[PDB]
């Protein structure tokens, strides 16, 4: 829970969940997911930066 | 004769001779001339 | 290393840890005399804020003067004279000839002098020529009680330039208004403060 | 918050002694200059007030007799800052 | 100050009598007359325009004649005045003397100025040389005169340069010196380049080149000033670096005679005095002349 | 231990800007160095704290008072200046009615040796009535070494004797008296309190401050 | 619900009372109206029964400064210029020197630059209820503003060799200004009642 | 408060004027009574913000 | 010899500078300190809260 | 540690090249109300 | 501009914090200079008190200039300075 | 942390400056000093281990790093130049090689 969130993706909340996921070497990258206020949740993701 | 005079290049002239000898810091003429560089000068007046 | 005293820590705040200072000193003589009259150390006893003195005497001091100064305190004449002449070192302060000392409190069965007759004596030392002595009354920090219910200490109270009774700390001399010192500050002016 | 307005209505409180957290813009824009000037007085020397240092109500005096003098009260930034008359000062202290 | 000019009218786009208005204004504030010159609105109404102001004219020339048998206040009041004026002359677009419409012009930072002519229907009633606006702006400064003196006789230039001065060397023993050759081989190549123009698509190719020219000349000024253009500190950029002049060098600056060293305390010496090490009263000396008196103290230190 | 750490300037380019000038100019009219007045009789004239320290203190000065004599040096003071008009006139303007100005506004405090502070006349008069048990007196027995006179004049003596430095230039000194005990604490222990108080309204001196409230007194009949 | 009545009665002892306060002269039992004695004195079958009757005058009690004052009470919301320029002639044939307004609400602002021309000689002065209710003079942070003569203020600046615009100002939004009825250049000496030491009198001006 | 104003006044060993700490406390030289109170009775309770 | 970690992706990594300290011998303490010490990152250093 | 009775004037504005004294020190001396011990040190 | 008559002077009679300051400063420069001494010496030797021995007895030359804001001033000799 | 003389009896930020200052002690950093091509190393010359000790400093071989030596103090208000935290040093015990 963060507003961070919120004021970025409007239609979104502060409220959130995430998983920094790892492969077996070692090489973790993450996922989050926004609860947006209509209901639907967006699968964030970071590639390329 | 007397009060006409020359130029280092050789350029005579004559006048300019109400001249006078004040004290102060130096930094303040590297702003004059800084400020020169800008065009904009400051004519400062003595009594 | 330069030295100072502590009594200018508090103004200058500084810790005494290691924290440098800037040491200036005037060309001309017109500044050298303004730096002497107007700004002086001794000119600057009571901070711009409020009136309230920042600059005096430290722990030790008030420690050692709460000691001293108690009426259980007596002196033979080795140590009186030792103390006051220890304390006035007048030679290294010039302006000043002999030392006049006071009578012992009590004489018999032995001559014995209290702190609070030594206060007194060094306060006479520097009485300024035609000064009238001081007169004053004024609550001390620690609290009577301490000493003994209904004690008598209390307050210092001494007129004339005599330490009659209570002891001296930190509301006495020190940082505090109204104790022993800044009513010297206001009578004997600031440099014989 | 503040609605001096408001307060004038009720009468079951005396709507002379009032004090107030300054919001100095509402107590000088619909009270006059000098109301201003002893508020702000009064609210710094409370501002030290919490702390355990006393401020001779001299230099409060000429804070605030200065802050007020246009006839309003001016903030000590870019605005109060854009009207002195020496060239330098200006020239010397926020932007050559 | 273009954007409130008039070409047509040759004017700026105010109505002449409000340019009077704030005119009288500025005259009456000068003399330190503020309420005055505050009740120069209390008038109320081309020949009528004239004669109100000459109503407005006539009493600040009285209200002067009874004042003469600077503050913070007055200038406060002053720069008030101005900004009301330029925020007024920026926002007429047709003339009130003229009746016309002037020409806009559209601006860059990258220091390049104007825009397109005028419509059909305004007809009813871009980037080229820097000359041509000059002499706009010399016209308006040599017609407009009295409220412009009042503001600033003498006007043209105050906004463009013929020819810039170079410091000794002493100021320069470096990048300014560089940023000088830079802007001399541009005015060099503008000469060259305007005389292969004067001597000769044509025109297409050599205005090409010539204002390719002439904006790499205005850049480089543009550069050489001021480095937040053309990505080298420029001159603003080592007066306001917060981290030369003015702070570093005028309030607060090294100073001779004055060590610095760690203390200790000390109970012995005094409350007034400071105990120095001897080094420091050699490394610390001051002047003095000698009397016949002291004579023998001096003699003695030497 | 650790909250208590991690819980552990620029004002004084703010309250320093405006407050160079601030002098105290020779007719005791203390302005800026443009010309335009702040104040007269700074701060209530009589001095910064440093002199004033000593003016509550009735009872000391009236304790010894002869070491103040000869401090204030009377012989020469009492020569060159006045005392009797506005020592008169404040006596009329002690009358409540008004068109009785204060002395001050009148006559200046730093000749005239009559004219002071108004509160300071209730508050020396007070105390000469109150408890003069040191002062005696009736009268009759009062010529030896005393007199209800003596310290009144003693009094307005010190007042006048302990004005401003004409020429003190005061700004500054303000700037200093908020500059240093401002940054001298920040921690805490609802209103917004400490360093941003005084920067809301102070420096910024704003409109729509960040808690804002008033505070009336009820009345009897509620 | 009907607290209309309080307002408009509490609105005159900010009247009446400003009368001195101003100079004027005014019988102290214009001070002293009761509540009940304001609906007394304007009343009827309502229970609204106070309009119509709400205005009076003053003349001064230096005798002097010419004219006299008149003070009203327009009733009807936002007047607008049929009712203002009416209520000027008034004045003018009352040879009332200097008249007093009070709307609620809304003043139309076209109808407020035509009148300020006519005013002329004369000054429509200005004030509007529930802003001006109960005597802001009657304050702890408010001290003693008092008005002075042109000898008076000669005086001033002859014993402190100003010239007339290097006093401290007030602007004429004020409150307390158009309060005392200030016009812009007259000096007010005011009684700083500050409590360090004294009461004093400092000066200010009006531009 | 209570058990603090029972203990320090006289439940320590040697009494005012001969307790050095005592002295260095009630004669405002360094510390103070809370200082005394904590090192001798208790801590009270830890108020974190 | 850097640490800045130059790469196309963060490599879910908040900051990107800053990751490697010296073995800083000056003192043995100092040397275990350093191996054994962690840190969150200046992040939320430049977040005083 | 270190002192300086003079040395090295700048390139371009003659100062001792790199001790500091000013911008709060000058609200200090103008507050004693020195100036000619300002105008002296600085 | 004028100069007040001597008369009607409304300066402060007393000698400012800063005027003894500035007196004394360019009386040591006087006397160090060479200039002629008002008061017969003790064995004195720094220029500078020598001039503390003569404003005591207020024996001293060097009138001073009180400059009023208005553009008026004063002049004050020392001796008639409290 | 742990190597700290009786640790649970000082006010926690002493604890903490103890810390982060024995962090900054001139100490041997080593005991092979001659192949050190170090900017600057410190070491001191006369150390010895403290009388008073938690036994892991035995244990985690702190014999062999020694940060200081076991000094004679006297808490006494005697001189009057120890003041505002200040400390004296035995003339005789510094020559001897402190
Ligand atoms: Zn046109």
């Amino acid at each position: 829970i963060r507003p961070s969130f919120a004021n970025r993706g409007t239609s979104y909340s502060q409220y959130g969940l995430s998983i920094r996921c790892v492969r077996p070497d070692q090489s973790s990258l993450t996922n989050t997911l926004h609860y947006l206020n209509n209901g639907v949740t967006m699968f964030r993701f970071h590639w390329r930066k | 004769t007397s009060d006409i005079w020359q130029d280092g290049s050789g350029k005579k002239f004559v006048g300019g001779t109400n001249t006078t000898l004040i004290a102060l810091p130096s930094v303040f003429n590297y702003l004059t001339a800084e400020l020169t560089a800008m065009n904009i000068k400051m004519m400062l007046e003595v009594k | 290393t330069i030295r100072m005293h502590y009594a200018n820590c508090n103004s200058y705040n500084a810790d005494f840890d290691g924290d440098e200072m800037n040491m200036h000193f005037p060309q001309s003589t017109n500044a050298r005399s303004e730096a002497q009259f107007i700004a002086n150390t001794d000119s600057q006893y009571l901070v711009p804020t409020s009136g309230d003195p920042l600059r005096g005497l430290i722990q030790d001091h008030v420690v050692m003067g709460v000691w001293l100064t108690c009426k259980d305190t007596f002196y033979t004449r080795d140590e009186y004279q030792q103390l006051l002449f220890q304390a006035l070192k007048p030679d290294e302060t010039g302006m000043y000839g002999r030392i006049k000392t006071l009578p012992p409190a009590i004489q018999r069965p032995g001559i014995y002098w209290t702190g609070k007759q030594i206060i007194s004596s060094v306060l006479l030392n520097l009485k300024p020529s035609d000064r009238p002595g001081l007169n004053l009354k004024s609550k001390a920090k620690v609290p009577g009680k301490y000493w003994s219910p209904d004690s008598e200490e209390g307050s210092v109270l001494f007129d004339d330039g005599e330490l009659l009774c209570g002891i001296l700390d930190k509301s006495s001399f020190g940082a505090s208004a109204f104790g022993l010192v800044h009513s010297v500050h206001e009578l004997y002016g600031p440099d014989i403060a | 918050g503040v609605n001096l307005k408001a307060i004038w209505e009720f009468y079951n409180e005396i709507s002379m002694n009032d004090i107030y957290t300054n919001d100095i813009a509402a107590i000088l824009r619909i009270y006059g200059v000098e109301a201003a000037r002893n508020a702000i007085v009064h609210e710094v020397s409370s501002v030290f007030g919490v702390y355990g240092i006393a401020v001779d109500p001299r230099h409060l005096s000429l804070i605030a007799d200065y802050m007020t003098f246009e006839g309003g009260y001016k903030a000590f930034n870019r605005m109060g800052i854009e009207y002195n008359t020496s060239p330098f000062a200006k020239m010397s202290f926020e932007t050559t | 100050l273009l954007r409130s000019t008039c070409l047509y009218c040759h004017h700026f786009k105010l109505s002449k009598v409000k340019v009077h208005l704030f005119f009288c204004r500025l005259k009456l504030l000068d003399y330190g007359l503020l309420n005055e010159s505050e009740m120069v609105e209390n008038v109320s109404l081309a020949k009528d325009a004239a004669t109100l102001m000459r109503i407005r004219d006539e009493f600040v020339a009285k209200s002067i004649a009874d004042s003469r048998q600077l503050t913070t206040l007055l200038l406060h009041e002053r720069k008030k005045v101005v900004r009301a004026f330029y925020h007024a002359i920026s926002s007429r677009k047709q003339c009130d003397n003229c009746q016309s419409f002037s020409p806009n012009f559209r601006k860059e930072g990258f220091a390049k100025i104007f825009e397109i002519p005028l419509s059909g229907k305004n007809l009813q009633f871009k980037y080229m040389t820097s000359t041509e606006v000059r002499n706009h702006l010399r016209r308006l400064f040599v017609k407009e005169n009295v409220v412009l003196s009042r503001l600033y006789p003498a006007s043209a230039d105050m906004f463009f340069l013929q020819n810039i001065a170079v410091p000794p060397t002493r100021f320069r023993p470096n990048i300014q010196n560089e940023l000088l050759t830079r802007i001399l081989q541009s005015s060099i190549q503008i000469a060259s380049l305007s005389k292969d123009s004067t001597v000769e698509e044509r025109r297409s190719r050599a205005f090409e080149l010539l204002i390719n020219a002439f904006v790499q000349l205005q850049h480089d000024v543009n550069s050489l000033i001021d480095s937040n253009r053309n990505p080298p500190p420029g001159i603003k950029q080592i007066l306001e670096k917060k981290e030369g002049l003015f702070r570093k060098h005028m309030m607060g600056k090294r100073v001779n005679y004055a060590a610095r060293s760690v203390i200790s305390p000390d109970p012995n010496i005094e409350t007034n005095e400071i105990g120095v090490p001897p080094v420091f009263a050699t490394k610390l000396t001051y002047p003095e002349p000698v009397t016949l008196y002291n004579f023998n103290e001096m003699r003695n230190a030497v | 231990g650790r909250e208590g750490l991690i819980d552990t300037g620029y004002l004084q380019r703010c309250l320093m800007k405006h407050l160079e000038g601030l002098c105290v100019q020779y007719d005791h009219t203390v302005r800026d160095s443009d010309g335009s007045i702040v104040q007269f009789h700074y701060g209530e004239d009589s001095l910064d704290v440093t002199k004033q320290k000593h003016l509550t203190q009735f009872e000391f000065s009236a304790k010894n008072y002869k070491s103040l004599i000869q401090k204030y040096k009377v012989k020469s003071v009492l020569s060159a200046v006045d005392s009797e008009t506005a020592s008169s006139y404040a006596k009329k303007a002690l009358k409540k009615p008004y068109k009785y100005d204060p002395v001050l506004d009148k006559y200046p405090p730093s000749r005239y040796l009559g004219s002071v502070s108004e509160k300071f006349q209730r508050a020396v008069d007070e105390y000469t009535q109150k408890n003069p048990d040191k002062l005696i007196a009736e009268s009759k027995l009062d010529d030896s070494l005393l007199n209800e006179s003596k310290f009144k004049a003693l009094m307005q003596l010190r007042y006048q004797q302990s004005l401003v430095d004409p020429g003190e230039s005061v700004g500054v000194l303000a700037s200093q008296s908020i500059g240093e005990p401002s940054t001298q604490m920040t921690l805490n222990t609802n209103v917004t309190l400490g360093i941003p108080r005084l920067r809301e309204i102070i420096m910024t001196a704003s409109a729509n401050i960040q808690t804002p409230t008033m505070t009336l007194r009820l009345n009897d009949g509620v | 619900e009907e607290k209309n009545i309080v307002r408009v009665f509490r609105a005159w002892k900010t009247a009446h009372q400003l009368v001195h306060d101003r100079g004027y002269g005014v019988s102290q039992a214009e001070l002293d109206l009761t509540l009940d004695q304001f609906k007394a004195m304007h009343c009827g079958m309502g229970r609204n029964l106070d309009r119509t009757t709400l205005s009076f005058y003053a003349k001064p009690s230096n005798d002097s400064n010419k004219g006299t004052i008149y003070i009203e009470f327009a009733k009807e919301p936002s007047v607008g210029i049929k009712e203002m320029r009416t209520f000027v002639h008034t004045l003018g044939d009352h040879n009332h020197k200097t008249g007093i307004l009070i709307y609620a609400n809304s003043m139309t602002p076209s109808a407020a630059k035509i009148i300020a021309t006519v005013t002329g000689q004369f000054t429509i002065e200005t004030f509007q209820e529930s802003d001006l209710i109960v005597n802001i003079t009657h304050h702890e942070l408010v001290p003693k503003h008092i008005l002075l003569s042109p000898d008076e203020k000669k005086e001033l600046l002859d014993r402190y060799k100003l010239r007339e615009t290097q006093l401290p100002r007030i602007q004429l939004a004020d409150p307390v200004a158009r309060y005392l009825g200030l016009k812009r250049g007259e000096v007010v000496k005011i009684v700083r009642r500050s409590e360090t030491s004294g009461r004093y009198n400092s000066y200010r001006i009006c531009a | 408060s209570s058990i603090i104003n029972k203990c320090i006044p006289d439940g320590l060993l040697t009494k005012f004027p001969y307790n050095h700490m005592q002295t260095m406390t009630v004669s405002g030289a360094k510390g103070s009574n809370v200082n005394v109170s904590q090192i001798s009775c208790l801590l009270g309770q830890q108020e974190l913000e | 010899s850097t640490g800045n970690l130059v790469s196309n992706t963060g490599l879910d990594l908040q900051q990107a500078t800053g990751y490697t300290v010296v073995a800083e011998k000056l003192n043995f303490y100092r040397f275990l300190s350093h191996f054994r010490m962690v840190h969150r990152g200046a992040f939320f250093a430049e977040l005083k809260t | 540690f270190q002192v300086r009775t003079t040395g090295p004037i700048h390139n371009l504005t003659r100062q001792p090249v790199k001790i500091r004294f000013g911008e709060m020190e000058r609200d200090a001396v103008i507050g004693h109300g020195t100036s000619f011990l300002m105008q002296d040190r600085l | 501009g004028k100069a007040v008559a001597k008369e009607d002077r409304t300066t402060t009679p007393y000698m400012t914090k800063y005027e003894r300051a500035r007196i004394l400063g360019t009386r040591a420069l006087q006397i160090s200079m060479n200039a002629p001494v008002l008061v017969d010496l003790e064995g004195e030797t720094d220029p500078l008190q020598i001039a503390m021995k003569e404003l005591a007895q207020k024996k001293i030359p060097l009138l001073v200039r009180r400059y009023l804001p208005d553009g008026s001033y004063e002049d004050w000799s020392v001796a008639e300075l409290i | 942390a742990n190597m700290t003389p009786f640790s649970d009896f000082n006010q926690s930020p002493r604890n903490m400056y103890q810390c982060q200052m024995g962090k900054q002690t001139m100490g041997t950093p080593g005991t092979a000093l001659r192949y050190r091509t170090d900017n600057k190393l410190y070491r001191l010359q006369t150390g010895q281990t403290p009388v008073v000790r938690p036994k892991l400093h035995n244990t985690y071989g702190l014999d062999h790093y020694p940060n200081g030596t076991n000094a004679v103090v006297a808490v006494i208000s005697y001189t009057g130049y120890d003041m505002e935290d200040a400390m004296i040093l035995n003339k005789s015990a510094h020559e001897r090689g402190f």
